[PDB]
């Protein structure tokens, strides 16, 4: 393999105001949206599960 | 700023981590009592997504953005040491459980250790092979460390590959020994102490092996310098911790407890 | 981010009467919860 | 040096693993399972397991792990 | 038993409970004195307009306020441990009685000679006889000989309980799979009450203990009558 | 400590309203539950 | 912007603020639970008619007060706000991991409130002893939800301890030794070391309870050769350190408040105070079995645990006398925070002394599992932690908010609370000496007078809590903006103004050697 | 056998700035404790700043546990209010 | 015989092993005596001690397990 660290340093130091978790580009936004959707949706489902289990 | 410390970009991973904890625990609840794995499989997935993105961002902040000054690296050194201490005290509780049960075997056991009807594994067979494997991996990871410090890319990769191979060998041997064992987790306090203590150790071997594989790919991608490679040091310290816990299990449970 | 008195908090203090409503609901919901938990357990 | 730790890896550590691998290899082969005795401190069931029929351990081996009622 | 508006311990029924009373008086004097001295010194520090705000040297005074507390702790520890070892000393019992805790009642076994055993349940409030004590009376009392060293052995057939009789200075946890020993000696005839002293579920409040202390001859005839 | 006078002074009447509303937010819901215990 | 700031924080001040809001909300839940306890006991007979619900209320009261009120306020709230400011650090070592310590607590709290809502709750006591907490006597999800609540609170505080130790060791000005850090910073470092070592042992024990309940292990089940008493050792190996964890940051805040309102530049005997906190922390690991004097342990073991427990009075005495020596010669300012601190010194001393009574195993036989123990810990822990929290809250509110409290209202609040807690807890000594068990829903008739007075006291503290909410409202409603603070030369946390900017110490302090 | 980058080749951002300044004996990110002068009005302690004020902590005597904190402003030397040691801002 | 005397092998609050040891000793002795067809009366001391100390449910459970072949002690 070849050392491509300098090209990743240029990408992550680009003066575009993006936070580090989104600075890789469009793929970061997708994986973020998948993660937060599963967390928030999962959490709403856990509250439904509590509602169900709170009664006999 | 005219200090050397890292002001971290606002991050969603602490929240996704906290919610993954909620989904894993409520999921285990739903699996043990309401016959369903759905919540648990969502929690495990979000937990793996959180860990991936969080440690990805740490690599972005250090290798790619240069935020790991000597002061920041010194902090991560303390954080990893303190994390390892907390894991030692966790194992201490299981060792206490083991010594408590085995030093004063109750009448239900036949008043002896090992209990009546327990046929322990021979400590000189696969458990001794496992000891040789983890000790060997402590030597190979040390070779990997010195190769990296000396600027030797090929030997660092070969040594670290050997170390991971031994971690996998240990894990496959242990899986095999679990399957072959004539006793189970339900075989009283002997099975309870054996499987829970070696089981948490097994999990730590898988976590440590995963950490080493992360270091292997980062090395392939040239992330580490001959002087700056804290992810490698942290994985090596964790790996020595896993070795040392094994030595204590081998002497206590496998040998003294047989 | 806004700095200074009334700006370093996740709730507004721009209107003392809306703030009273929000503080009422916040502390009130916490104090009420155990009474409604007991009611729940008694009604099963 | 890396040179010394490589010397130890190939000269001592892996030869040890090879010797213990030989030792394990030679002492393998299935030993005879003991007479089933329904001891009350073994095959504990206070709650069904959350998988299978509730009565099988997670890495149940029919050859060497009896159920509470005996070998399958 | 306790009486209304009681401040201190139930009157001692056993010599060891007498010892604990005298030890508590000694300890409580020390607690009163230290409490009072701290409140007085607070009030002394807070009642002058005179000031001294420069750096104060601490080492002379820190000797006083480590050594004096060390001596006070030794003066508590010495009689404390004398009593601990006195309770533990070999007494040769005349009788062994077992109690088993259950949700939510005590059973008693007297198996030195015959197989005598019975259940002991709280009298419901609605069934108390005039003059009887709410939450304290049982149907079947633990009849025991007065003025005799008795070995009590305590266990459980379910969850943790704890077998307590405050006026005898007794509290022994009732643990399944374990046989805990204590000794009981009453100086007097009478009725001595206690209450389950380990949270054991929804009727923890309602599984009391009643000892009935009588002459040996009466204990023997009661025992025979209970077979 | 020193401080400015209140930018939005809370008169005695305003304080009686805030104190009353605060106390009621604690007392009414718990009171409703305890009053209805028999019914539960 | 709101989500980035309050859900995605990497800022020690905003995370401190999240912890204070969480802990205040938790305090309302824990107070309601406490009032239900005292309502059941306020007259003879049954109020709830369901003692499983009484036991659930008692259990939840303790978990909420300990895990969701005291630890988040003292460590998460004051610790995150003050520690970086007091050492001139720009933030915590792990500012993103810090946010996860915070966000683990709402889910932990949700699992506890789920435990109480499913089946018949966990009516176990906060000790969660098997076999009562086992899958026979507590069948169903309630105890497992309680275990998982503790797991998440445990991870929160372990990662928090790693953060505080790293920050305090690594992020001081290079000229500043550990012996030039303020006592509050010492108190948080020592508390963090106790959490780091103690919580993993709790985690191991409650994990064993989980596996006994769900995977047919028998750690605590005699039928498999287990032992209920092993659970008790693992729990209290954690639980004694935990009670020092609950008071140490309070000791730290009391040192600062007494120093400040005495008009002193420094507490009396700084190195003695450091010595005392480290000694308490160490001895705190070797005394746990004083929670087990009635389980049937050997006489020599009881003699050791009695002796080792009494030793803690020596360093603790050094602190109490050092606080009085700090007042000595002070220009005393009778602020509401000083009143809280003086109430702390007195009430902590009373509770500490009843702990020395309990350390005597012989006397503990008769006092164990009685209201004497409840009286001891509501003095030393309940009033101690709460008085230090209220002192620190009234002292630093203007730093955190940029606004002043009404001092007259805050003095009224103190006076009501002082009356209420003493009326509540002092009579519980008489109930314990005279033999009233703890964890009871009802009592023999003789115990009526003290239970009646205790329950009437509980309503007085309720009035104080309601007034406290009004007082905080009045401060934000009126907006009196802070101008000057005295003694900034020995109170660095004030020197960046009220409130300090989002980013402080971007340019670090200059300290030469 | 080579192929591992050095800090000189691959360090970036603030890590690199700290690396390059240290080679020159310079400390722009405040990693080292400054050495006191005699602290007289003639020989004041020189306090670098990127702004017109900076907080000074004064440990007046060796092993004092109490640090004395104050803002040092651009202009005339100021004195520690405890020991009178002189400090002068050099923006 | 009034009750089981103090036994210096078991001097502590936990008397579980005292009950267990005397139960084992009785049944070992009864087997050794029945086997040669000697007299079980030599075993009487062990019998009186375990009957005094042992909970009825423990003896009952141990007796059932000896008859089942699941008693885990050596007799
Ligand atoms: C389990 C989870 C545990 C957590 C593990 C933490 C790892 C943190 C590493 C990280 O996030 O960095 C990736 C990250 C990806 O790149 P980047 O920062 O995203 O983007 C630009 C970079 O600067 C890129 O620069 P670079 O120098 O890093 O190059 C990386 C990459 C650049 O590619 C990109 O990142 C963007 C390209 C566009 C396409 C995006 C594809 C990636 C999708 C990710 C999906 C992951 C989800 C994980 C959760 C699964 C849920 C079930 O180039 C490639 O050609 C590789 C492809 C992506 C690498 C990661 C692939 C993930 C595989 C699954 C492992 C997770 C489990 O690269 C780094 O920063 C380091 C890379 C090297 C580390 C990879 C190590 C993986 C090891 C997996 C362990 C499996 C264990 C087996 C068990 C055996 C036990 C006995
Ligand atoms: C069992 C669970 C455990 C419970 C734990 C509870 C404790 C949690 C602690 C954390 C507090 C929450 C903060 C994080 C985010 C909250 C989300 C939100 O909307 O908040 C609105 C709310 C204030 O709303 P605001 O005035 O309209 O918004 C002003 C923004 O600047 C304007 O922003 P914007 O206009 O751009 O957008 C704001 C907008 C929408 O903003 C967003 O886009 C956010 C959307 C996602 C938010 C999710 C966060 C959930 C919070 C975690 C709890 C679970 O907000 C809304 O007005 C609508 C959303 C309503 C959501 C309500 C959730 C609030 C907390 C719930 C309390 C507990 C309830 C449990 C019920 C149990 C009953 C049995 O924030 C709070 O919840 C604060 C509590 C209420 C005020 C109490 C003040 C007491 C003072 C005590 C003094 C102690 C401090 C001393 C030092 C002070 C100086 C430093
Ligand atoms: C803000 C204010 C809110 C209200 C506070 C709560 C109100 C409680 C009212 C208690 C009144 C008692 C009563 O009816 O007195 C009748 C009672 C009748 O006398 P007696 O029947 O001859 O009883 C003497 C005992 O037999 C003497 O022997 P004993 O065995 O009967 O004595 C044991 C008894 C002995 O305790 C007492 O005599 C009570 C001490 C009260 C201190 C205030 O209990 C204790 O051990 C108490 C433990 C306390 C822990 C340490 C407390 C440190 C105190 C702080 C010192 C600062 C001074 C200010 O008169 C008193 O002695 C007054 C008390
Ligand atoms: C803030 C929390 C906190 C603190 C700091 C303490 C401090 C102490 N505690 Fe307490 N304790 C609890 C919280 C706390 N405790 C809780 C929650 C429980 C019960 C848990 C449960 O069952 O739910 C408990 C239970 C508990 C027990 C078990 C009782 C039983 O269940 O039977 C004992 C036994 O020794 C004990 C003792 C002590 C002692 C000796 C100290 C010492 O550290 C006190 C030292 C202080 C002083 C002594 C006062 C100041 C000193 C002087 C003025 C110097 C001079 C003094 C002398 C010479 C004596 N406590
Ligand atoms: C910190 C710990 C703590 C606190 C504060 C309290 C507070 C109170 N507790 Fe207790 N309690 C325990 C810990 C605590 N408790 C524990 C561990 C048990 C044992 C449980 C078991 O047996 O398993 C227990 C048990 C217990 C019992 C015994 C139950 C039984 O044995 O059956 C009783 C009886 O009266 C009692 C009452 C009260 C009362 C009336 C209050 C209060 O009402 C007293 C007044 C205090 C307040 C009202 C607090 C206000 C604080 C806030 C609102 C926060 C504000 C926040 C900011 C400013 C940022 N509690
Ligand atoms: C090669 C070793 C690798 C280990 C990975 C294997 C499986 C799952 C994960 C293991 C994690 C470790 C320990 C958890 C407890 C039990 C598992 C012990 C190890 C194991 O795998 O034990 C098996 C039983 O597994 C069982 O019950 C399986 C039960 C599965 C459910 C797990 C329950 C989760 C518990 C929650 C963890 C709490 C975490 C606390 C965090 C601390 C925070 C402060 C043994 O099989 P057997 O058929 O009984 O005997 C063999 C007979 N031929
Ligand atoms: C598949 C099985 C599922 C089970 C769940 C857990 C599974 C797997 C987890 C595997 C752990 C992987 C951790 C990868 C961390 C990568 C980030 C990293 O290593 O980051 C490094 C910093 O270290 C750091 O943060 C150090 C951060 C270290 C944290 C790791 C600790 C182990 C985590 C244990 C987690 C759960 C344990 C629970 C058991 C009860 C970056 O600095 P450098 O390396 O100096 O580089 C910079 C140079 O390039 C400059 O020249
Ligand atoms: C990204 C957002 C987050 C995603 C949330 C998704 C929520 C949807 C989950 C579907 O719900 C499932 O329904 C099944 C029934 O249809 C249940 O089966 C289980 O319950 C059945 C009920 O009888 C039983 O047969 C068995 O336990 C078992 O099959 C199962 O438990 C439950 O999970
Ligand atoms: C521990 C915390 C609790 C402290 C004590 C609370 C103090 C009481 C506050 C008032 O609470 C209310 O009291 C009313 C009665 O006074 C109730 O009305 C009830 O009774 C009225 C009079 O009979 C009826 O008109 C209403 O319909 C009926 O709901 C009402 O529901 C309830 O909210
Ligand atoms: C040819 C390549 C060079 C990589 C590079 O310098 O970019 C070499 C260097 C070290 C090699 C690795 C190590 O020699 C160890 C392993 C040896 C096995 O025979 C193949 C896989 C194995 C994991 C190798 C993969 C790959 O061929 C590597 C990575
Ligand atoms: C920074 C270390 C200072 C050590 C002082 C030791 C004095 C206290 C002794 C008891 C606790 C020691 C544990 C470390
Ligand atoms: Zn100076």
């Amino acid at each position: 393999f070849e050392n491509r660290v300098a090209e990743k340093q240029k990408l992550f130091q680009e003066d575009n105001g993006l936070p580090v978790h989104l600075k890789g580009g469009a793929t970061d936004n997708i994986l973020y949206r998948v993660t937060m959707t599963l967390c928030l949706g999962g959490t709403l489902y856990s509250l439904y599960c509590l509602g169900w289990a709170s009664f006999p | 700023q005219t200090h050397a410390y890292h002001m971290v970009n606002p991050s969603p991973w602490p929240l996704t981590g906290a919610l993954s904890a909620l989904l894993m625990t409520s999921g285990l609840t739903m699996w043990f009592h309401f016959n369903s794995m759905t919540l648990l499989m969502i929690g495990l997935t979000t937990n793996m997504l959180t860990m991936y993105q969080w440690w990805r961002d740490v690599i972005r902040e250090s290798t790619f953005q240069g935020h790991h000054t000597p002061a920041v690296q010194k902090g991560l050194r303390y954080g990893m040491i303190l994390f390892i201490i907390s894991e030692v005290l966790f194992f201490t509780g299981f060792f206490w459980a083991f010594y408590h049960s085995s030093l004063a075997p109750t009448p239900e056991l036949g008043g002896c250790w090992p209990p009546t009807g327990i046929h322990p594994l021979n400590p000189l067979e696969v458990p001794l092979l496992n000891t040789s494997v983890l000790l060997a991996s402590g030597v190979s990871i040390t070779w990997a460390h010195h190769s990296l410090m000396e600027g030797d890319r090929k030997h660092m990769l070969q040594a670290l590959f050997i170390t991971i191979t031994l971690g996998v060998y240990f894990t496959l041997l242990q899986a095999s020994e679990y399957y072959e064992a004539p006793f189970t987790i339900s075989d009283g306090v002997y099975g309870s102490t054996f499987f829970v203590a070696t089981g948490f150790h097994g999990l730590h071997v898988i976590i440590g092996s995963t950490f080493l594989i992360v270091c292997f790919f980062r090395q392939l991608k040239f992330h580490f310098t001959s002087n700056h490679h804290f992810g490698f040091e942290a994985a090596a310290w964790y790996w020595h911790f896993v070795d040392v816990v094994w030595l204590f299990l081998y002497v206590s449970i496998y040998w003294w407890g047989s | 981010y806004e700095e200074g008195p009334g700006k370093n908090i996740p709730f507004s203090v721009e209107n003392k009467w809306r703030l009273l409503a929000m503080m009422t609901l916040f502390f009130g919901s916490g104090f009420a919860a155990p009474f409604f938990i007991v009611r729940h357990q008694l009604l099963k | 040096g890396a040179r010394t730790w490589r010397f130890l890896t190939f000269g001592l550590a892996l030869p040890s693993v090879a010797l213990c691998t030989l030792n394990s290899w030679l002492h393998s082969g299935h030993r005879e399972r003991p007479a089933f005795i329904p001891y009350h401190h073994l095959r504990i069931r206070t709650k069904p397991f959350s998988w299978g029929d509730g009565n099988h351990t997670f890495f149940h081996n029919p050859r060497v792990n009896p159920l509470p009622t005996g070998y399958e | 038993m306790a009486y209304p508006m009681q401040l201190g311990f139930q009157d001692a029924t056993s010599p060891i409970m007498e010892e604990l009373l005298h030890f508590h008086d000694h300890t409580l004097m020390i607690v009163f004195l230290i409490s009072s001295l701290v409140l007085y010194i607070i009030s002394l520090m807070l009642t002058t307009k005179l000031t001294h705000t420069s750096t104060m040297d601490a080492q002379e005074v820190e000797t006083i306020w480590t050594i004096l507390p060390a001596i006070i702790l030794i003066l508590i520890a010495l009689p404390s441990l004398r009593i601990l070892y006195m309770m533990d000393e070999i007494n040769n019992p005349s009788l062994t009685v077992k109690t088993m805790g259950h949700q939510w009642y005590w059973s008693y076994e007297y198996t030195d000679y015959e197989d005598l055993s019975f259940d002991s349940y709280m009298i419901p409030t609605s069934e108390l006889k005039p003059g009887e004590l709410r939450l304290l009376e049982v149907d079947n009392r633990v009849v025991l000989p007065m003025e005799m060293t008795i070995r009590m052995l305590v266990s459980s057939e379910d969850v943790l309980h704890s077998w307590a009789v405050p006026s005898l200075g007794l509290k022994t946890d009732a643990i399944p799979g374990r046989l805990n020993q204590t000794t009981l000696m009453s100086s007097r005839p009478g009725l001595y009450y206690g209450q389950c002293s380990e949270i054991c579920g929804s009727n923890h409040s309602f599984m009391p203990i009643v000892l009935e202390l009588v002459p040996l001859k009466y204990f023997e005839k009661w025992s025979a009558s209970m077979l | 400590i020193t401080a400015k006078p209140a930018k939005t002074p809370t008169s005695p009447k305003e304080q009686a309203i805030g104190l009353s509303v605060t106390f009621l937010s604690f007392l009414l819901p718990a009171g409703w539950v305890l009053y209805h215990l028999d019914n539960y | 912007m709101f989500i980035n700031r309050w859900l995605f924080s990497t800022n020690h001040k905003d995370i401190g603020t999240l912890y204070l809001l969480f802990g205040a909300w938790a305090g309302m839940v824990g107070t309601a639970l406490s009032l239900l306890i005292r309502a059941e006991l306020g007259q003879p007979g049954t109020l709830l008619g369901d003692d499983q619900i009484y036991n659930v209320v008692v259990t939840a009261h303790a978990f909420v007060m300990i895990f969701f009120m005291v630890m988040p306020i003292m460590i998460g709230g004051f610790g995150n706000w003050l520690v970086p400011l007091m050492i001139g650090a720009p933030d915590m070592a792990f500012p993103r991991m810090n946010n996860m310590s915070f966000w683990l607590l709402p889910p932990s709290f949700l699992l506890l409130l789920a435990s109480s809502m499913v089946e018949a709750g966990a009516g176990t006591g906060w000790t969660v002893y098997p076999p009562l907490a086992g899958n026979l006597a507590h069948a169903g999800a309630s105890v497992d939800l309680t275990i998982f609540s503790l797991h998440l609170a445990g991870v929160s505080s372990i990662l928090g301890a790693i953060n505080f130790i790293t920050t305090i060791i690594n992020m001081k000005p290079p000229a500043m030794s550990q012996y030039q850090t303020p006592l509050f910073v010492w108190s948080v470092m020592i508390t963090a070391v106790l959490l780091l070592l103690s919580l993993p042992v709790l985690a191991a024990g409650i994990t064993m309870l989980l596996t006994d309940r769900n995977l047919n292990t028998t750690f605590f089940d005699p039928a498999g050769g287990g032992d209920p008493i092993l659970y008790q050792h693992l729990f209290w190996f954690f639980g004694h350190p935990e009670v020092y964890i609950l008071i140490l940051p309070g000791f730290g805040m009391i040192s600062h408040i007494v120093t400040y309102y005495s008009g002193k530049k420094e507490p009396f005997g700084y190195m003695g105070m450091v010595w005392a906190m480290m000694s308490i922390g160490f001895l705190g690991f070797i005394v746990w079995a004083h929670h087990m004097f009635t389980v049937g342990m050997d006489v020599d073991t009881r003699a050791y645990f009695t002796s080792a427990t009494m030793i803690i009075a020596i360093p603790t005495g050094v602190k109490v006398f050092s606080w009085l020596a700090t007042l000595h010669g002070g220009n005393i300012k009778w602020s509401p925070a000083m009143m809280w601190a003086l109430g702390f010194i007195f009430l902590f001393t009373v509770g500490g002394l009843t702990g020395i009574v309990l350390a005597n195993s012989s006397l503990d036989i008769v006092l164990h599992d009685t209201y004497y123990v409840v009286a001891h810990f509501h003095y030393v822990l309940s009033m101690g932690a709460v008085f230090a929290i209220m002192g620190g809250f009234v002292h630093w509110f203007p730093l955190f908010s940029g606004y002043t409290l009404n001092d007259t209202w805050a003095k009224i609040h103190f006076a009501i609370m002082f009356v209420g807690v003493n009326m509540t807890f002092f009579p519980q000594h008489f109930l314990g000496l005279s033999g009233m068990p703890r964890r009871y829903s009802d009592y023999p008739d003789a115990y009526t007078m003290w239970n009646t007075i205790s329950s009437m006291g509980s309503f007085i503290s309720l009035t104080a809590v309601m007034l406290m909410v009004f007082i905080i409202w009045e401060a934000f409603a009126s907006k009196r903006e802070v101008l000057t603070v005295d003694l900034t030369t020995t109170n660095l946390e004030w020197l960046n103004g009220c409130p300090p900017p989002y980013h402080t110490f971007e340019e670090p302090t200059y300290v030469n050697l | 056998g080579g192929g591992v980058p050095t800090d000189e080749e691959q360090a970036t951002g603030l890590e690199r700035e700290v690396m390059l300044a240290a080679r020159k004996g310079q400390d722009p990110y405040n990693i080292l404790a400054p050495k006191a002068t005699s602290g007289t009005k003639e020989d004041p302690n020189l306090v670098p700043s990127i702004t017109n004020k900076r907080i000074v902590g004064c440990i007046c005597e060796e092993d004092n546990s109490t640090v004395i904190w104050f803002w040092l402003h651009k202009g005339e030397a100021q004195r520690c209010p405890s020991c009178g040691t002189h400090y002068k801002l050099v923006p | 015989y009034q009750t089981a005397p103090f036994d210096s092998r078991f001097p502590n609050q936990n008397q579980t092993r005292n009950c267990w040891q005397n139960y084992l000793d009785f049944h070992r002795c009864e087997k050794a005596m029945t086997a040669k067809g000697g007299d079980v009366s030599v075993c009487e001391w062990y019998r009186r001690v375990y009957k005094s100390l042992c909970p009825i449910s423990w003896v009952s459970t141990w007796d059932d397990r000896r008859a089942e072949g699941t008693f885990p002690g050596k007799i």
